[PDB]
């Protein structure tokens, strides 16, 4: 299911080899100086040599300020972490606000963890060398070594491994014939199951037979893990095994989100920080784009313009888009854009001009496209005269009912009968404002 | 030594049943013949098989079903050992 | 007999009454009116039965009582999830305005899951070591390992119990035995219910289709999954668990095709008691891939947003304005009004003269809708007790006289108590 | 070792001499001299700590160095002494009140550090034969100039066969509980197993036999109410917040076991430093709060940041200088920031471009000192970092005027912002 969502049509910034801007800039139009801003801030994410900047993406509503953060997003990739906010989620009822906001600090920083084993499979011939007893000793029965004699699906490979282990062979069920999970180091056995060429059709029972391993019985196994800083957070702070945690009434309460600055920064750190320079992980900053940050709290702006003064903290893309208007939680205290004139010194502020015309015609053209339905001359002419004279947004929402019912009229094409009769049947809050 | 190290000889690979009646690979066992097959209709034909057994000391004849390219040998001697129904 | 729903406010529409090409016509599903208003709804419900797109919203205005929720209960009965809410049902103590809007647009989209997996069932003769398993057309032996053994005792599983058994030893015994039932003469246990021997082959595999929500959330949130999914469960919510788990996996499920994803509907009624907050979370809610769509309903015009001292149209920021297709209905005229009423009528089993239809008619339009509707049961209930077979104007009269109306009573008012 | 530089990562300590001179640069910090003189004067009297419950309050305009010289403070103390950094809006929680959320900040800027003697067991263990039944066996430790062999008990031989320790493992067993601490091997493993490759340590010490009295010095802060508010501690200790433990006989108690232990000679109390950034946010009631905490002798040093003049309490209708109440702002000292001049500013933007590893042209360094003196500071480094990276993608060597001056239209500045805002967008 394609599921087309309200502005897809953004792929990148689409800037030049040179770092210009362009018309057909990979979907979004328009907005030369945005762009290269965008293409400036994005560099710099990709740097990862500055932490704590934010950036401001302040302009007028309709100028396409969360396309182009999603296209700066989508610019930056899946590899690294973006995690996107509107200031309305920061008011929780179990967690302070301050709280909140270093959780999606830490959410917006990423961190590949990468983890090798050696462990060898298959089938195992279990068979103990008799050995003369520890010559520095007396005599009797000893066993200097114990043979296991792996088989897989490849061929066969016996293993000389220490005898000591020979322990961890008898307490699970290794017997002649099932699959078992050795370790390099560790040693321990983990038995995975008979093979499935004994899973006779008339023997009940599941979760018992597994497959032959396929390969050679020496498997060096790579894997990576990607999990944000918060990830990991959530997963020290929480208990795990036993301690009567079974409890439903007085544990079931699961939301203790609730975090410390100790546990958060400091330890946690550290082991990130060996996993770093021990070439077990790679750090990995992302960004967090926090759209209407004007509605957050004064409150939320005072830990704002402190978090973002820490050397781990991420790359915060604001967008405001109201103007001059009381801080919420203040007396009557006017600033630009809804944020404390003290934040506003800390963050760049990307301005972004009205669409022109032409552009609203070209975005409206790109979006019918998108959505797979052709469009007159004088059709998409209208739709860019009716987005001149109401909001840009209006036309594209025109677009889908259009084409349904073109298509129930028995034509193809949205012809400008169609966008007529949808802009009397349906029409904008500027014409509605007529009470 | 030998509590700790069971030295027992392979798991003693099991044979691949078939059904008698279709040659398909058998997913039942029909419990009063002790026969394993795959459809009702080879269930069906087993029990009157194993009915015309009883009922004398041997049956003469071997009951045909679905017989292939190749003879089919009908298998007659397919023995049974499970006892009666009941 | 009296059942849980009966005649109510919106049960006389039974839907979107609208023809083949989406044009509305009089009066046919009991909806009557509004034509332009019930063009745009069967426009809306087509885009929605469609799913081409996503994060579409449309704000039906006009004047209390121009047939508004009457429109949307007729697209939702016509329109395949619905969830209708108002403003103050996401006001939740536990749950701020977010997490409960949130948890309502993710309630509000359908998730189909197809399950396919491998079912032995049937009456068990006797087990041992090894099940002796019966049905209706064969007889099968297995030989039981030690998770089988042990599944056998942990349940007393015994002769002519019909069992029932999957893949993972998943063992379920259903019901009880089938012909012991006899020797049972006085008492029969709670779980011992009896079943009939099941037929067909012994081992058969079932493919089943799981209808959810994508609401889901609540599921894999704690540790108990069904206890949450009773009562108002988690308050939490974390994002990561929404977003970094459940989209991924419907996603990975859309492609290989093990679940499909059907948009639903959410009908905010009174969207103008929203805050500010609430309003800019949509904003961007909206602009989600598994985005619902969004329909609403106000009766302000100019009037301020709460939580703040400014003022706009349908009394909701400018920035969301921007988002909606508004649909402004328009009042019933002298015929429309009788014809509602009629219908009215007709539906709450109530017969009522010309004149009374007249009167009645008169007074819904010197008076509001629903008063008329209401002096309806009343004048039918005052028959009865006259016992006459029809309502005539006396009872009409009578019942005005009686019942005030906003006007009136406002008017009466003059006591100042 | 991959951390970010940020915005106060330039400074890395309190620029003074032996006689406390403040220095025109150095240490990362430039100009501000009373300040830094202020600073360095209330550092040591933090690093003495003979006194408690003493304020001081960092006032001056934005982009004074606040915050930095705060953090330059905390760097200058060094370890070994807990620097608590709060933001004034950090105190509200929803399941501690305000009171309690101060009371947790000011004993977590206190330390104590616990003295425990210690009796650990080292050596190479050449021997370890036990005999398990399914209860006797022998541990040879071996030492680069002695060596020992030590009946084994019944919980020692459980102990040891928990902790697998085979011949040849450094191990550091402590005789007063025998907890298993394996700390490497001293040779491989018989170079015929097939697995277990790892590398060899060095040798344990000649009279690592016995080590009488190991003194380890464990640090704790006053935070350790967590520890006995409730039976499971961990949780508290770690994330959980949700910790409205009883006042009395946990504050009260520990307080007076700490004092036992200082005049027993167990512990010593070494009091840390509690800076609260933008004090302002805090609530009438929270001052009121300080304004008595602030005398008890467990109080640390509480140094404020505040950027307003006479402004309104929150949480009250008056006003008040710093928009702290007229009580504690008289109690606590003020130490004002002079604004920095034009050498400053050029001066600071440079340290900033050496600490980026960006180097720029004379006339950049003098354009940017211009813009930098009109518009901010923290702009100017701004723009110093947008410039550098036009710079690299132009493949240029170091940022000339073309590149900065590029920047400056790319990205604006709020009063700028106010001036293209005229479009009324929206109010
Ligand atoms: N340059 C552009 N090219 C194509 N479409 C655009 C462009 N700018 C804006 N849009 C359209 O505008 C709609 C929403 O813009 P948005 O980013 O929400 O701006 P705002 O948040 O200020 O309303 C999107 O659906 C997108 O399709
Ligand atoms: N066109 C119509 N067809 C049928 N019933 C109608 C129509 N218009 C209004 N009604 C009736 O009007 C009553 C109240 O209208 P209501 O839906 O409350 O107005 P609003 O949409 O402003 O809330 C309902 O009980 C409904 O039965
Ligand atoms: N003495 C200084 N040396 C270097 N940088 C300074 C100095 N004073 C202020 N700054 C810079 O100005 C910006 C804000 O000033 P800051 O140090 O936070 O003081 P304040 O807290 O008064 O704003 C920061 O980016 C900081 O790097």
């Amino acid at each position: 299911t394609q599921r087309i969502a309200s502005h897809s049509h953004v792929k990148g910034l689409g800037l030049d080899e040179s770092g210009l801007a362009k018309q057909a800039a990979s979907g979004l139009v328009g907005q030369e100086n945005a762009r290269e801003a965008c293409g400036v801030i994005v560099e710099l994410i990709k740097s990862k040599k500055m932490a704590g900047r934010a950036v401001l993406l302040a302009g007028p509503p309709g100028t396409g300020k969360t396309a182009l953060a999603l296209a700066i997003a989508q610019e930056l990739g899946s590899k690294v972490p973006f995690c996107p906010m509107v200031g309305s989620e920061v008011y929780s009822t179990e967690i302070k606000k301050t709280e909140v906001l270093m959780e999606n600090f830490r959410r917006a920083i990423g961190l590949r963890i990468k983890e090798t084993k050696e462990v060898y499979e298959g089938e195992v011939t279990e068979l103990t060398p008799c050995e003369t007893e520890n010559p520095m000793g007396g005599y009797g029965k000893t066993i200097s070594h114990v043979i296991i004699g792996l088989k897989t699906a490849k061929g066969t490979k016996q293993l000389k491994l220490d005898p000591s282990i020979f322990e961890s062979l008898q307490k699970e069920r290794v017997e002649a014939g099932d699959v078992i999970y050795i370790e390099a180091n560790s040693g321990a056995v983990k038995r995975q199951g008979r093979c499935d060429t004994y899973a006779t059709e008339f023997d009940l029972e599941a979760e018992e037979y597994v497959p032959l391993p396929k390969g050679d019985v020496h498997k060096k196994k790579e894997i990576i893990q990607d999990v944000t800083l918060h990830d990991l957070d959530v997963a020290n702070a929480r208990p795990q095994g036993g301690q009567d945690i079974l409890s439903m009434m007085g544990q079931l309460m699961k939301p203790k989100k609730t975090e410390i600055t100790d546990k958060l920064r400091g330890e946690i750190n550290k082991v990130v920080n060996k996993y770093i320079d021990q070439g077990i992980a790679e750090l990995v900053p992302g960004v967090l784009f926090v759209d209407e940050v004007h509605m957050l709290d004064i409150e939320c702006f005072t830990y704002l313009h402190r978090a973002l003064e820490s050397s781990i903290a991420p790359i915060v893309i604001f967008a405001s888009n109201r103007g001059n208007c009381v801080i919420r939680g203040t007396e009557d205290i006017t600033s630009p854009h809804g944020i404390p004139l003290d934040l506003l010194d800390r963050v760049m502020i990307i301005r972004t001009m009205l669409y022109t015309p032409q552009e609203m015609k070209q975005i409206i053209k790109i979006r019918a496209q998108t959505e797979g339905i052709n469009i007159s001359e004088e059709a998409l002419n209208h739709l860019g005269e009716i987005g001149t004279k109401t909001t840009l947004r209006y036309s594209v929402q025109l677009l889908t009912p259009a084409n349904l019912l073109a298509k129930i009229n028995g034509k193809d094409s949205i012809e400008k009968e169609h966008v007529e009769e949808i802009s009397e049947l349906f029409y904008d809050a500027k014409s509605s404002a007529k009470i | 030594f030998e509590e700790w190290f069971p030295q027992g000889r392979p798991p003693k690979v099991p044979v691949r049943e078939v059904c008698p009646v279709t040659h398909r690979p058998a997913l039942y066992r029909d419990p009063v013949t002790d026969i394993p097959y795959a459809t009702a209709r080879a269930f069906k034909i087993i029990r009157e098989a194993y009915k015309k057994y009883i009922t004398a000391h041997g049956l003469p004849p071997t009951a045909s079903a679905l017989g292939p390219g190749p003879p089919p040998p009908e298998p007659l001697p397919g023995s049974g050992p499970r006892a009666l129904r009941q | 007999v009296t059942r849980i729903e009966r005649i109510g406010a919106h049960s006389h529409i039974r839907g979107l009454g609208l023809d083949d090409a989406l044009e509305p016509r009089q009066a046919s599903q009991g909806m009557v009116g509004q034509l332009a208003a019930r063009r745009a709804a069967g426009v809306v419900l087509e885009m929605i039965r469609e799913g081409k797109i996503a994060g579409r919203a449309v704000l039906i205005a006009g004047q209390p009582g121009t047939g508004k929720t009457a429109i949307a209960m007729g697209m939702a009965q016509a329109l395949t999830p619905f969830t209708a809410i108002a403003g103050s049902e996401i006001f939740s103590l536990e749950m701020s305005k977010t997490e409960a809007l949130t948890q309502a647009f993710r309630r509000s989209i359908g998730v189909r899951i197809k399950e396919e997996t491998e079912i032995i069932e049937g009456e068990v003769v006797e087990i041992q070591g090894k099940l002796t398993l019966k049905t209706t057309e064969m007889e099968t032996i297995y030989d039981l390992g030690t998770k089988m053994i042990e599944s056998l005792t942990k349940d007393k599983v015994q002769a002519g119990d019909v069992i029932t058994i999957d893949k993972a030893t998943g063992k379920i015994s259903k019901l009880g035995r089938s012909f012991t039932r006899a020797r049972d003469y006085d008492a029969m246990g709670s779980q011992t219910k009896f079943v009939q021997c099941p037929d067909g082959e012994l081992q058969k595999r079932k493919e089943v289709v799981h209808t959810v929500s994508l609401h889901e959330i609540d599921v894999i949130n704690s540790r108990t999954q069904g206890f949450l999914a009773l009562f108002s469960g988690d308050t939490g919510e974390i994002k990561s668990e929404v977003r970094e788990q459940i989209n991924a996996k419907v996603a990975e499920w859309r492609e290989e095709g093990k679940a499909e994803i059907i948009p639903g509907v959410l009908f905010i009624d009174e969207v103008h008691m929203l805050d500010i907050e609430s309003f800019s979370f949509l904003n961007r809610a909206l602009e989600s891939d598994m985005a619902p769509v969004l329909i609403m309903a106000t009766n302000r015009g100019i009037t301020r947003i709460r939580g703040t001292s400014y003022q706009s149209p349908h009394g909701i920021p400018i920035d969301l304005l921007d988002r909606l297709l508004i649909v402004s209905t328009t009042p019933y005229s002298e015929k429309d009004t009788k014809q509602i009423l009629r219908i009215r009528c007709e539906e709450e089993d109530v017969e009522m003269s010309e004149d009374a239809y007249t009167v009645l008619t008169r007074i819904g339009l010197e008076t509001s809708l629903r008063y008329a509707i209401q002096l309806i049961t009343a004048a039918s209930l005052v028959c009865r007790k006259r016992k006459g077979t029809e309502v005539q104007v006396d009872d009409i009269k009578r019942v005005y006289s009686l019942f005030l109306d906003e006007s009136r009573s406002t008017q009466y008012m003059k006591e100042y108590q």
